[PDB]
RNA sequence: GUACGUGAAAUUGCUGAAAGGGAAGCAUUGGAAAUCAGUCUUACGUAGGUCAGCAUCAGUUUUCGGGGGCGGAAAAAGAAUAAGGGAAGGUGGCUGUUUAUAGCCCUUGUUGUAAUACGUCCACUGGGGACUGAGGACUGCGGCUUGCCAAGGAUGCUGACAUAAUGGU
RNA sequence: UCUAGUGGGCCAUUUUUGGUAAGCAGAACUGGCGAUGCGGGAUGAACCGAACGUGAGGUUAAGGUGCCGGAAUGUACGCUCAUCAGACACCAGAAAAGGUGUUAGUUCGAACUAGCCCUGAAAAUGGAUGGCGCUUAAGCGUACUACCCAUACCUCACCGUCUGGGUUAAGAAGCUCAGACGAGUAGGCAGGCGUGGAGGUUUGUGACGAAGCCUUGGGCGUGAGCCUGGGUCGAACAGCCUCUAGUG
């Protein structure tokens, strides 16, 4: 089964774009005139939760594997088991001699690596 | 293993008869109106033909701005959407509902056919509060059993012939779910029948309007 | 179990399933055929063409 | 120069719409001498495709192509409903299109 | 596209078909029905010529399974220089030689297998007839 | 039915508003279309009711700076383009984009003059209005609300028509010629039986 | 389209009424359930009946004896208008009954803006006697009728490339 | 670099790009330009990236065509052919008359179990186009003759490209 | 059983009272708006149609198909010529009485009788059948087809909720099957995201760069958010289970 968004543009909150101080985080018009609220044709869009995305292809990568965070060798062996479902991610903060130790831990176990180079 | 087959096998032969003795029925039953109205026409005598004890009600106007006694009445015949349609058994009690919510709905004398496609297309049983298509006579068998209903053509006959079964065979069959007819409606659809609308009783137009839905 | 309606007018192996009928049904009979005797009596024609 | 156009000469008119609603995934095409619905129905299924030309050379090519297929007849008129792989630039309106012969059942 | 080419006989799909080489210069090539528009030209006699060998097989082209492809002598290879086997152009002569007789029989046809299709201005398929 | 790439057409003959509507679909269609002798056009109605109906149109202006006020063309070609114009989306790009591609003339001028003149039977008045009705000629109309150009236009169009005649004995000599020519070939009776 | 129907019916049996009579209309409807609702709608208005306690005894479609023979018809209509007090007699002439109605509908709309609701058909006759004949109806039963031609105005086939001769 | 850790936003200058006929911003769809990841390459004839074409089917639907049963005044007509009647918007003939050197209208017989139109039905049939392919060993209900099957949801045969081609920003 | 919000309403249908009348005041029955988007009536809170999860296809409602504008410059029969015609319900307004205008009727040429047109008809920025325009209409009356299209209907996919049926061979708090359904202010409830501090835990990350910050890079989630590449930076910080609060 491919993977298959609904939505792919994201819920700007509304008249972010016309004020700094309100920010593109999505919320929820509680106004008693708001046009987006009352969804009034040619308004922006909200979240619903029918655009809820299958439960197979959720969380999953166009490649078909879930980016699961990685932080030191033993976080790459607990995916041992599941390098056809995870992907490892080696986080931000780790240091450049255990990148390259986690490296060639998840290419000994076949994990493929989302941030690798 | 071939006691189940032989067995079934017995039992399909008797749905196969069962049909067979239906349509020699309906066959029938045609052949002697035909024949009576022609010996009425050479006699000069005038036949007056049976008054249909069954009809078909198609729910045409949706479900606002409705008064609370005509919202009852359609409740009460399960038309609880637009183009949705229900076999009912005519009789006094019916004959003075459909009088009320005669501006809500239409409906009219259903044929072999019309009665055939709807059950064979738009065929939904109601098993446990569920509904669950048509696509097996174990269904049927399962549900109505108890009334010697065991096949599809067993439910249509009753539901076209009125037999004594015909409030459990019309509460197993689920409303049927129409759609928009083919071609459209009347250029108004909300005046009655009579006067150019689509609303109101048709007698044997309902069945040009539901092979428009089929 | 029946995870796709079919139609049985439009499958046969479904409508054989359901009706084991429709294989010997001969839909078309010539029923009327032997001196198509015409039936319409006087008076009814008279009324019928009357005014 | 007259011994090729192998297709028939079409028009993209607009979007298939309302009155204020637009539906740009479907087209409304004029093919040049399609008169009625009746005469639409030839063209039915006839692969049409928009041909335009751009300074980038994509494979080495000035002419690149968006294919799609005649759907269905709109109108009384002999307006066709047209689906593209990518949905017509509104841009086209009153641009022309090619309506190729095939799949052929002539 | 716009040739005029001798049906020889229907495979599993497509048609095997050749307008005659010595004709118009197309060779014996499956082409799919969609991609026809079959004419009512008098038919040619294709009973004689032997079409149980012009099979997928014949037509298959060799097995490749790998991404890699490509090169400026790859294109100067295959061409009808290369290639192109002897057994084939004696099948194309032998079907030619089988196929000559009757449309130079028929008037007009030769020359007109020869031509191309082409469509004009005020032309309207959908009234055409061919 | 088949569209050219630049269609002349003779106004002559037809009427404004559905010419306008058949030309405006047009060039909304991606088409160029040219519309000549738009001094010829007809208005259904008697005169004096459309030169009310102009007039009204002229009252249209600015309390403040009439210079931005309507503006109110009194050329017969220019009318046409009005009509054209409140039948096109104008304020929009597609609707601009329309109207250049749209050029209306007094007359015909010599690019036009040499080239084919095709007619709309869909705005044509003879075809369109009951016989014995009143109508109006938009030259005359232009001429007594304004336009002061009706008399050369007149005279500049008989010279073109001594030439377009002219031109035409000398074209319908030649095809005396070839019809005589056309018979003596065997071949146009041997091809009878494919109808031509 | 209209249809001309022969339409037969009777109050239902009573005591007070064992053999009550069968009472037949000739009326013009598009079908059979409009037919039988003016039925109801004149035997309502003169003679006690409703559809109730009345029952449709006969319906017959009746078609024109001799549809290819010209005709014609003088029909008396009650027409009801803004002020109502109004009777009308008009002639048609056409191969038909049907046509005739279906015409004097047209008519009586056109002229007087009157609607289906409105109008009521006293009686459809057949005029045979030329003498019997409205001063049209006679003019058009001219025997050296002659007359040219009215306009006509003669696919999509935009952009003539002629100027019609239209003659 | 003391105007000193980190150094955000408002706001400002420079540079690059872009846009602009009396606001701008936004949403939707695609184009253009820039930018970019996945996938692939392999693994074991086998299976495998992206995108297309066609066939055979299933679901849904639209649009044309043919054949047949049945119903009505067992259509009305009409044609052809025998009686009688009447006449004209009066033909040949001589304004007036009664098929003649034109014919028409009405009734009946006949050809007749006439045809057609309309209505209705066929578990009768031929095409064309469109969208969809959910599920994932086996079971079930059926048809065929145990195997097969259009029967509890798409597979088969290929080609091009393996590319910014698809896709995203 | 406990408790929230509410205790200014308004409009329409029909009936009706006060009033000279009122976009006036007051009630009755129902439907609505308030709290409600969508299709249509150019535009509008209550008019018409239809009530809304994310989508694909099909079909309709009301209303429309000359052009703007998707869709017949369709069919049939008439009426109308207007020296400031007419053009679609609510609705954004005109009457008596006439008019050698005209088209049809009724009854004994005369009168009447109707339908359309004109007159009666009359303001102040220039402008409104929405505009352009339209006269055997693109006006009006009737009839009949085809066509266009809503978030309504139908089939299907997916999300969620609820309901029902299985599951001792399956973080049973799991797995699995089926059906129906989905608008929402005030308000109630539920499950989640984010922040500071505390207990436990993870052989947890870190000067080979923690935290923070910048980013026309990528990725995940319906969303609150989260992760990551590159740049800057220089000393600490995090996952999970629970506790807590000056927590958005």
């Amino acid at each position: 089964v491919n993977i298959i968004k609904k939505r792919t543009k994201p819920f700007k909150r509304h008249q972010s774009d016309r004020f700094k101080r309100v920010g593109e985080s999505w919320r929820k018009p509680r106004g008693i005139d708001s046009c987006v609220r009352r969804r009034f044709r040619g308004t922006i869009s909200m979240p619903k939760i029918g655009y809820g995305n299958n439960k197979k292809t959720r969380y999953c990568m166009p490649n078909g594997l879930k980016a699961f965070l990685v932080r030191n060798v033993s976080d790459v062996e607990l995916l041992l088991m599941h390098n056809k479902t995870y992907a490892a991610e080696i986080a931000g903060n780790v240091s450049a001699r255990k990148r390259v130790e986690i490296v060639e831990k998840a290419r000994a176990l076949g994990v493929k690596v989302t941030n690798a180079g | 293993a071939a006691e189940k087959k032989s067995a079934r096998q017995k039992k399909r032969e008797l749905i196969a008869k069962r049909a067979e003795a239906y349509e020699a029925e309906y066959r029938a039953a045609e052949r002697e109106q035909i024949e009576l109205a022609r010996k009425a026409r050479a006699e000069g005598n005038y036949f007056v033909p049976h008054e249909p004890k069954l009809i078909f009600v198609v729910r045409i106007r949706g479900i606002n701005n409705i008064p609370p006694k005509a919202r009852k009445i359609m409740q009460l015949l399960r038309l609880l959407q637009i183009n949705n349609g229900i076999f009912v058994k005519f009789n006094k009690a019916i004959k003075e509902m459909l009088q009320v919510v005669e501006p809500y709905v239409t409906y009219g004398i259903p044929n072999h056919k019309t009665v055939r496609e709807l059950i064979y297309k738009r065929g939904f049983g109601k098993v446990n509060k569920q509904r669950i298509p048509l696509s097996d006579n174990a269904i049927i068998e399962a549900a109505l059993g108890k009334y010697s209903i065991l096949s599809v053509e067993d439910l249509i006959h009753e539901i076209y012939t009125v037999g004594p079964n015909f409030k459990q065979a019309a509460n197993f069959l689920w409303p049927f779910k129409l759609s928009s007819p083919l071609g459209g409606w009347r250029e108004r659809k909300f005046k009655h029948f009579i006067e150019g609308g689509d609303a109101g009783k048709r007698d044997e137009h309902i069945n040009g309007l539901v092979q428009k839905m089929l | 179990a029946h995870v796709q309606k079919k139609n049985p007018l439009k499958n046969k192996a479904v409508l054989s399933r359901l009706n084991p009928y429709a294989k010997a049904y001969k839909a078309n009979v010539k029923i009327n055929s032997e001196k198509t005797p015409k039936a319409a009596g006087e008076k009814f024609l008279s009324v019928l063409h009357e005014n | 120069a007259q011994g090729h156009r192998l297709y028939v000469k079409a028009k993209h008119l607009s979007f298939q719409r309302s009155k204020h609603v637009i539906h740009p995934g479907t087209s409304i095409v004029k093919i040049e001498g399609c008169d009625s619905k009746e005469e639409a129905q030839f063209y039915l299924g006839k692969r049409v495709c928009y041909v335009y030309k751009s300074s980038k050379a994509v494979r080495g090519s000035k002419i690149r192509v968006i294919w799609g297929t005649i759907a269905r007849p709109h109108g009384n008129s002999g307006a066709v409903r047209a689906r593209f792989v990518h949905n017509l630039p509104a841009k086209t309106f009153g641009s022309s299109l090619r309506v190729m012969l095939y799949p052929s059942n002539i | 596209r716009g040739k005029r080419v001798v049906v020889l006989s229907q495979l599993e799909d497509t048609l095997v078909v050749t307008g005659p080489y010595k004709v118009n210069g197309v060779p014996i090539r499956r082409v799919n029905h969609r991609y026809v528009i079959a004419t009512s030209a008098p038919k040619i006699d294709v009973s004689g010529v032997s079409v149980e060998k012009f099979t997928k097989a014949y037509f298959a082209k060799q097995k490749r399974s790998g991404p890699v492809k490509k090169d400026e002598a790859f294109f100067a290879e295959n061409a009808p220089k290369n290639a192109l086997p002897a057994e084939r152009i004696a099948d194309q002569k032998a079907v030619d030689a089988k196929l000559l007789p009757a449309i130079k029989a028929i008037p007009n046809m030769k020359e007109y297998l020869a031509a191309s299709f082409a469509l004009s201005n005020g032309d309207r398929p959908h009234l055409m007839k061919f | 039915s088949e569209f050219q790439k630049v269609v002349v057409i003779d106004a002559k003959g037809h009427l404004l508003g559905r010419l306008a509507s058949v030309v405006a679909k047009q060039l909304l269609g991606g088409q160029k279309v040219v519309v000549v002798r738009c001094e010829e056009l007809n208005i259904s109605g008697h005169f004096f009711r459309n030169k009310l109906k102009y007039l009204a149109y002229l009252r249209k202006a600015c309390r403040y700076n009439p210079s931005r006020g309507a503006f109110h063309f009194r050329a017969p070609s220019r009318i046409f383009q009005k009509a054209v114009r409140g039948m096109l989306p104008h304020k929009t790009a597609r609707g601009q984009a329309a109207l250049e591609h749209l050029q209306a003339v007094e007359g015909i001028p010599p690019p036009f003059d040499k080239q084919k003149r095709v007619v709309v039977p869909a705005a044509l008045r003879v075809l369109r209005l009951k016989p014995g009705r009143k109508y109006c000629t938009v030259g005359r109309l232009s001429s007594e609300v304004g336009w002061k150009y009706n008399d050369i236009v007149a005279k500049l169009e008989e010279r073109r028509k001594v030439k377009s005649a002219a031109f035409y004995q000398a074209k319908l000599a030649k095809q005396k010629k070839i019809a005589s020519a056309k018979e003596a070939s065997p071949v146009n009776q041997k091809l009878s039986q494919f109808g031509y | 389209a209209l249809k001309e129907y022969q339409v037969v019916g009777r109050k239902v049996p009573t005591e007070h009424e064992p053999v009550p009579k069968l009472f037949r209309m000739r009326l013009f409807a598009p079908n059979e359930s409009v037919a039988k609702s003016r039925y109801w709608y004149f035997l309502k208005m003169i003679n006690k009946v409703k559809k109730a306690t009345g029952e449709i005894v006969a319906i017959n479609e009746i078609s024109e004896p001799k549809p290819l023979k010209a005709k014609v018809f003088g029909i008396w209509i009650r027409y009801d208008s803004r002020s109502g007090t109004h009777n009308m007699y008009k002639e048609f002439r056409d191969t038909t009954r049907v046509g005739a109605v279906e015409a004097m509908y047209a008519d009586m709309a056109a002229r007087h803006r009157a609607r289906f609701r409105s109008i009521r058909i006293l009686k459809v006759v057949e005029v045979e006697k030329k003498e019997d004949v409205r001063n049209y109806v006679k003019q058009l039963l001219n025997p050296h009728l002659k007359f040219p031609l009215p306009h006509r105005r003669t696919g999509k086939k935009v952009f003539a490339p002629h100027r019609p001769s239209t003659f």
